[PDB]
RNA sequence: AUUAAAGGUUACCUUCC
RNA sequence: UGUCAUGCUUCGCGUGGAGAAUGACGUAGCAUGCU
RNA sequence: AGCAUGCUACGUCAUUCUCCACGCGAAGCAUG
């Protein structure tokens, strides 16, 4: 509707109202349905180049919402893999996993992967006293919710460094980014 | 908790790859043996510890991620 | 202890042997004993309990037993005379048991006897019925024959599988140690027959006759003649024996010098590929009483009958001659001035030698058809490349075309999360859920591309027995005899899909459309006219899939070259869209589910079956473990339909190029060319045909095992009792076709054997009673026919029955059954493993696919899928169709809301709102349309 | 028990000839089995050693048909005292099956000594 | 042919109805006047449809024509990647070792699979484990195929330099296996 | 398959043909 | 790198039928003109 | 009354829209 035919024809129509009144208008009926569907005919004909227009202009609409969603989903995918898999991470809520993340967190991160054998070789670096007094005490050496042995422990420069001297008072005189082996318990 | 494992498996395995971890052929082989393992597993445990093992795996490489940031 | 003293004595003789008083009036009566019986009342070959035969055995010094027994038996005077008279005319040939004929008293009266003289406990019908009627729970001949030669120890009978094929692959080892044994038995019937030409006799020869040291002793059924002029009857001997030939490696002594196992092997010269004289020999010297002609090379056979005879002789010898002469043939041509190498023939390994009759030296220019030919084939790809020796796998290495091996990796797939917190949310995936996730995309490392293609080591050399085989073809054919056939032209040829690959190397330059629209019409006939009378090899290459599952394993698949495609459709199309376009026929390819046909399929197999039981069954290795026998007949009856558009020449030379590159060929896996053994192509034009012509083969062959290994005298039926007793001689007796009777058992076989084929999946509708008795195939028939003639052990636990016709097959194509109530009468509606929509819908194979607003088209087939689900009486199963309609409105809304803001459209024309309504999918297994 | 077939040949006339001039004058004759289609020869008996083709009439229209036979086998009948020293041809390509029923059901029939 | 008739016949037609306005009386001959305005009328509509068939004919013609033109552009160039491929293939081979052993054939057919075998100047070996490697090409030099092959290069699944010295069955584990060695024959 | 197979009194008879 | 067949869903362009509207040719009823 | 012309009504042929049945492209899902 709303257009200059419609009103042109709905004012034929309104005259077509008046066909029950005056008996058809003095028995002018048939010229007006003669000029009612003609003019129908003229508004049947605009309708039509106006419902083309609306279908192409919603496929172009739709064919660029799909563009551009395709390239927005192929170009942040690095990053939304990593929040994805670490909210992922964060609701599991695992005794295992939370501990080494912490511990990664802070900087003691494995040199390999964790093994899960009674007796196996994993590596990791302490970078600072406070986590080895956390982690390390005595001989036995908590991480990733097991009990592991120490083997060995060497220093940024390779040296063997004992386990009396890891103390605050000698806190200075290594060079602290520090390598642990261990055994499983 | 199941499922939550057995999905948060290929998600890690897919930033593994995104990170390009298929250039090492011994360390890649590990991955997808741990992640083909938890696929199949049965029980929680088994596959909470191919878990630890898989993500030790991600956080031994130190630069790739910001993991103090994807903490936030 | 008096009397039987005596008789001990008068056993024992002049041979001075000690032999155990293991021997009465009766004796070892039976454990099981295999016969080959014919009379004018029955006919078989059946395993019985013979009760009378008095068995003494003979100890060795130091009073040890060995493998020697002195078989005594009672005879009437008309047949001891008989028998005394026939043997003194044989008597001077090694290949005849000693005979004592003496007359012995029993109650006043003079009882003659007839004693041969060390004989062996089994005969060689028991090692042939042993290994073709085999039941992994009644193994105790068996057992007890491979104990007794050395074979194998006692002890590994306690392995897990040391019967199965794959599992344990050690055995194919245990059985070669049977090979001499075989080999001195099929010298010695050689002999045999030399002394009753010689001796002027006629008569059967028959496995039970002969024991396992070679030595025949049943002269009852034989006449006498002329000297000089004696007829062996040689068909159901060598024919039952035939598959035992390949699978204990008889021949394997002729791979060394002077015939000897404890020589060194011969040397072949390098450049010798022709072995025609050879194969004459090796046949004149082991079967020499055979009847019908062979032709070492069927380039010049008669007919396609004549072409699997000879095949079987050729598959038999030639795993004597060494690897490297069997493959395309090499000749250097000129074009212009310069020289090129080309393949002008081909060494099949089954078909002999065949020469390209088209061979155009010192040619000027080249078009694009030579071209393609001359880029297509190996030759030049190999001649040009690195030597290659690689020690990961068995087969054989042809060349490395690169300096750098590739190692392909597949990748984890990707998650989609909103769907999967949305299921979470309707009470999915919790403890003690029926319905869980089990498919998912597994990952594989750089060494799958290898491991996979390594399992071709199951493809092992299958002799079939000829006489049984040239019968089950005909039985086949007529399955196939309601379609239409032949070749047409380039212009009625349908592509489906012109954006595929072309194969190497034409997969550097272009897809599928780049050839088809770059050659004429007049090309195209021009290079079918040319493969109608010249081999063309080409190269296949091994790709690694991307695709959901429930399995590690590595899926591989092989992508033929373009020309092989091109030249087999207008070869092969027009038959296959008959075969798609039938309705009700056997065969249930190009028949949908939708609208009532899942219902239309069932009702049809049921047919009018008398208590009908259903069963299906699955093959092991199915496309890896085929043999090279029954995919050249699966090639021969899809061939059958050329009658009127082409001769015997080129029909043969279609086989040669279809054997050429599709059965064995050259393989590029990882950028290297290796040999293919054998086995079917997952890209042939013709993969699900010729996959249910071998379903039906088997199903045929199983029946014909079954019905033929039944004693025969206590059949009750009339009418069933003289249709085995006319198999037999269809069979073995009766050298052209007897067409009266393929339409007889045919018609037998579909009144109580109905079955639904679709490719390497089938259904069977089977009369129960019948098969109780033994008269039609069960399960063990099936899993006795794989183990001699497919060469893989089929397990009872992929395999189901149904007594119960109200619900249907438990499985046909992954789908289960269920019958319905709808629209006032019942009906079968299909509905899939919930688990697999769930995982489809979960992970993808892309990471556009995981915005759930761009992909609204993936869901709605997925629900249509998952419909018929809501129907089932587990409330688990139903939950999941309106999961996928709840999600689809949920999909629609947040696409109406990002439109209304990036854009300012609000969608004027909308009928999506018939994809979140039940009415929609029911429509689709409704029998309107 | 696997005994010869207990097919039953019946006898017939017919002429041979040394070459493929076959003289169609009776001089031989036949043993078929006419079960199976029409006839089918197996065998031909005659008493000279030259025969090496044979003219069967054929039931067709104006149809002769020469089937080649095989090098001659020597037999001895007596169905009076006489010498009858037959010769026995078979048709070429014939199976053993085949040879073995003519020759059981001719060794039963005449002594063939 | 349509255009200038139909402008024509329709100014004739405004010009007759003008006639009406102007006047009115004779009311016939505006009868006359909407007749011919009518037929004038149906004529141009007569004319403007075959037009515009034949417009969208000869389009359609002019785009297969294109059509043809670019679909034999692209069948040169595949044939020249074709011929380049097999003359580069051709100057890769050996013409003096492939000349002895087809010249030592009966009748020139070889078969192809001795081709590499007697006639290649390079060999590759790929190893999987450290026991196939002690037992295949152990040392600098060893025989397969009745020839002598030197070591040339080992390289790694990952296409890294191995030495010689490395291969061991202590440092084994630490090794990315498969080993792919590449060697030259002797003379 | 033993006296093709089964049964009754290896003789006869019965039964399948 | 990404093969061969079968089925189904959705969208866009072309061929054949049915409903409504506009153009001239023929026939029936009534009225007017010549006769 | 008969014949022809003009006006007003009913049956046969070409164009403009509206619904059904068939071909060619693009995307997607399932099966062997
Ligand atoms: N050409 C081609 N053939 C395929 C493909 N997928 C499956 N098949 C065929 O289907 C049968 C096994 O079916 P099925 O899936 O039930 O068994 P399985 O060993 O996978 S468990 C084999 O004959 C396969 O050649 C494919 O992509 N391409
Ligand atoms: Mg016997
Ligand atoms: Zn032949
Ligand atoms: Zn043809």
């Amino acid at each position: 509707s709303s257009l200059p035919s419609y009103a042109a024809f709905a004012t034929a129509q309104e005259a077509y109202e008046q066909a029950v009144a005056n008996g058809d208008s003095e028995v002018v009926l048939k010229k007006l349905k003669k000029s009612l569907n003609v003019a129908k005919s003229e508004f049947d004909r605009d309708a039509a180049m106006q419902r083309k227009l609306e279908k192409m202009a919603d496929q172009a609409m739709t064919q660029m919402y799909k563009q551009a969603r395709s390239e927005d989903k192929r170009a942040k995918v690095t990053s939304a893999m990593q929040t994805m898999l670490f909210t992922m991470l964060r609701k599991l809520d695992n005794d295992a996993l939370n501990n080494i993340i912490n511990n990664a967190r802070d900087g003691c991160v494995p040199l390999n992967i964790i093994p899960l054998t009674t007796a196996a070789k994993l590596m990791v670096v302490i970078p600072d006293y406070n986590t080895y007094k956390n982690t390390c005490d005595g001989t036995t050496f908590t991480y990733a919710s097991a009990l592991w042995e120490i083997q060995q422990v060497v220093d940024a420069d390779s040296k063997i460094v004992q386990l009396s001297e890891i103390s605050m008072d000698n806190s200075p005189n290594l060079a602290w980014p520090l390598i642990v082996t261990a055994l499983r318990a | 908790k199941m499922s939550d494992v057995k999905c948060t498996s290929v998600v890690l395995l897919s930033v593994l790859q995104q990170l390009r971890v298929e250039s090492s052929s011994k360390l890649w082989a590990q991955c997808v043996q741990l992640h083909n393992d938890i696929l199949l597993a049965k029980d929680t445990t088994e596959a909470f510890e191919k878990m630890v093992s898989l993500l030790s795996v991600l956080l031994s490489m130190q630069g790739a991620v910001d993991i103090n940031k994807l903490c936030e | 202890s008096a009397d039987a003293q005596s008789f001990l004595n008068r056993v024992c003789g002049v041979s001075a042997a000690r032999l155990t008083p293991c021997g009465t009036g009766t004796s070892t009566d039976v454990v099981y004993r295999a016969f080959d019986i014919y009379n004018d009342k029955v006919a078989g070959f059946a395993k019985f309990l013979k009760t009378n035969c008095c068995r003494f055995q003979e100890k060795d010094e130091d009073d040890n037993l060995i493998d020697s027994y002195f078989v005594v038996k009672r005879h009437t005077f008309s047949n001891y005379q008989h028998e005394e008279t026939i043997y003194n005319l044989l008597k001077d040939c090694p290949a005849v048991a000693k005979h004592d004929f003496f007359k012995f008293r029993i109650d006043g009266d003079m009882v003659p006897h007839i004693s041969r003289q060390r004989l062996t406990k089994y005969t060689m019908a028991d090692l042939v019925y042993a290994l073709r009627h085999f039941d992994e729970g009644n193994c105790d001949t068996l057992k007890e024959i491979l104990v007794t030669y050395n074979c194998c120890d006692d002890d590994y009978f306690n392995k897990k599988d040391w019967y199965d094929f794959v599992e344990n692959p050690d055995i194919l080892r245990v059985y070669a140690n049977l090979g001499e044994r075989v080999r001195q038995a099929l010298l010695k019937t050689v002999q045999f027959c030399d002394a009753m030409r010689n001796a002027g006799i006629v008569g059967v020869l028959t496995l039970d006759n002969q024991d396992l040291n070679g030595n025949w002793y049943d002269f009852g059924d034989f006449i006498q003649t002329t000297p000089g002029s004696g007829v062996p009857v040689v068909d159901s001997y060598y024919s039952l024996l035939m598959p035992i030939l390949t699978l204990t490696r008889a021949l394997t002594a002729e791979s060394h010098v002077d015939t000897d196992l404890t020589k060194p092997y011969i040397k072949w010269d390098l450049l010798k590929y022709d072995f025609t004289e050879e194969r004459l020999k090796l046949f004149d010297r082991y079967f020499k009483y055979w009847d019908q002609t062979y032709h070492p090379n069927c380039v010049n056979c008669l007919d396609d009958r004549c072409i699997l005879h000879c095949a079987n002789f050729n598959v038999l010898f030639s795993t004597v001659f060494p690897p490297t002469s069997f493959g395309p043939l090499v000749r250097k041509i000129f074009v212009d001035g310069v020289p090129f190498v080309v393949s002008t023939g081909y060494h099949f390994r089954e078909l002999g030698v065949v020469h390209n009759q088209d061979v155009n030296l010192h040619s000027s220019r080249l078009s694009f058809k030579e071209l393609l030919v001359y880029a297509a084939d190996p030759a030049m790809h190999a001649a040009s490349g690195n030597l290659l020796l690689d020690k990961r796998t068995t087969c054989f290495s042809v060349a490395a075309l690169t300096n750098n091996v590739a190692f392909q990796t597949v990748k984890p797939g990707n998650f989609n999360k909103d769907f999967y917190d949305f299921a979470v949310s309707k009470g999915f995936f919790k403890e003690g859920s029926s319905v869980e996730l089990k498919h998912f995309f597994f990952a594989q490392d750089g060494n799958a591309a290898i491991s996979d293609y390594d399992y071709y080591r199951y493809n092992l050399p299958t002799m079939c027995d000829i006489r049984q085989l040239l019968f089950v073809v005909e039985v086949v054919d007529k399955y196939f005899d309601c379609y239409d056939g032949g070749c047409i032209n380039a212009n009625q040829v349908i592509v489906n899909n012109l954006d595929k690959s072309a194969g190497f190397p034409f997969n550097k330059w272009g897809k599928a459309r780049l050839y088809y629209d770059s050659m004429s019409y007049e090309d195209q006939d021009a290079l079918f006219a040319y493969t109608k009378r010249n081999v063309i090899p080409t190269i296949t290459q091994m790709n690694l899939k991307y695709a959901i599952s429930a399995k590690n394993r590595a899926r591989t698949v092989a992508g033929v070259s373009i020309c092989s495609t091109m030249t087999n459709r207008q070869f092969h199309q027009k038959l296959l869209k008959s075969i798609a376009a039938t309705r009700g026929a056997t065969v249930v390819i190009g028949t949908s589910k939708f609208y009532g046909g899942w219902h239309n399929m069932l009702k049809t197999v049921y047919s009018d079956v008398e208590n009908p039981h259903l069963m299906g069954w699955d093959y092991p290795k199915c496309d890896r473990a085929m043999p090279n026998m029954l995919r050249i007949m699966a090639s021969l009856v899809l061939a059958r339909k050329h009658t009127t558009c082409c001769s015997l020449s080129h029909r043969f030379y279609r086989l040669a190029n279809e054997c050429a590159q599709v059965l064995s060929e050259m393989v590029m896996c990882g950028g290297s060319l290796y040999v293919k053994p054998g086995g079917t192509s997952s890209g042939d034009a013709t993969t699900a045909y010729a996959n249910s012509v071998f379903n039906i083969c088997q199903a045929v062959t199983a029946n014909v095992n079954a019905l033929l290994s039944t004693d025969g005298n206590k059949i009750a039926d009339k009418y069933v009792r003289n249709l085995q007793h006319r198999l037999y001689e269809c069979l073995y007796r009766n050298r052209d076709v007897d067409t009266d009777f393929v339409n007889e058992f045919y018609a037998y076989l579909r009144k109580h054997f109905s079955m639904m084929i679709l490719s390497d999946d089938a259904v069977v509708c089977f009369n129960s009673t019948y098969a109780s008795q033994g008269l039609v195939a069960s399960i063990k028939n099936f899993k006795s026919v794989l183990y001699y003639q497919n060469n893989v052990f089929m397990s009872e636990a992929k395999c189901w029955t149904e007594t119960d016709l109200t619900k249907g097959p438990h499985e046909f194509c992954s789908q289960h059954t269920m019958l319905v109530k709808q629209g006032d009468d019942y009906v079968y509606l299909p509905y899939p493993d919930p688990s697999r929509i769930l995982g489809a819908g979960c992970f993808v194979d892309d990471i556009v696919k995981t915005d759930g607003t761009l992909m609204i088209e993936r869901f709605v087939s997925l629900a249509i899928d998952a419909y018929p689900l809501t129907k089932h009486p587990n409330q688990e199963y139903a939950d999941v169709f309106h999961l996928y309609l709840q999600y689809i409105r949920k999909l629609h809304d947040e696409l109406t809301g990002h439109m209304l803001d990036m854009y300012s459209v609000m969608l004027t024309n909308d009928n999506t709102s018939r994809y979140w309504e039940p009415e929609f999918y029911e429509a689709m297994y409704t029998p309107h349309t | 028990n696997n005994e010869l077939s207990p097919v039953a040949l019946r006898q017939m006339s017919c002429a041979a000839g040394t070459t493929q001039t076959a003289c169609t004058d009776d001089n031989a004759l036949a043993y078929y089995n006419t079960t199976k289609g029409g006839r089918f020869v197996l065998a031909l008996l005659s008493d000279l050693q030259d025969l090496k083709w044979a003219r069967f009439p054929k039931s067709d229209g104006t149809g002769t048909i020469y089937t080649e036979l095989e090098p001659p086998c020597r037999f001895v009948t007596d169905t009076p005292k006489g010498p009858k020293v037959k010769y026995l041809y078979f048709i070429k390509g014939l199976n053993n099956l085949n040879r073995g029923m003519v020759l059981g059901s001719l060794a039963a029939t005449v002594r063939l000594q």
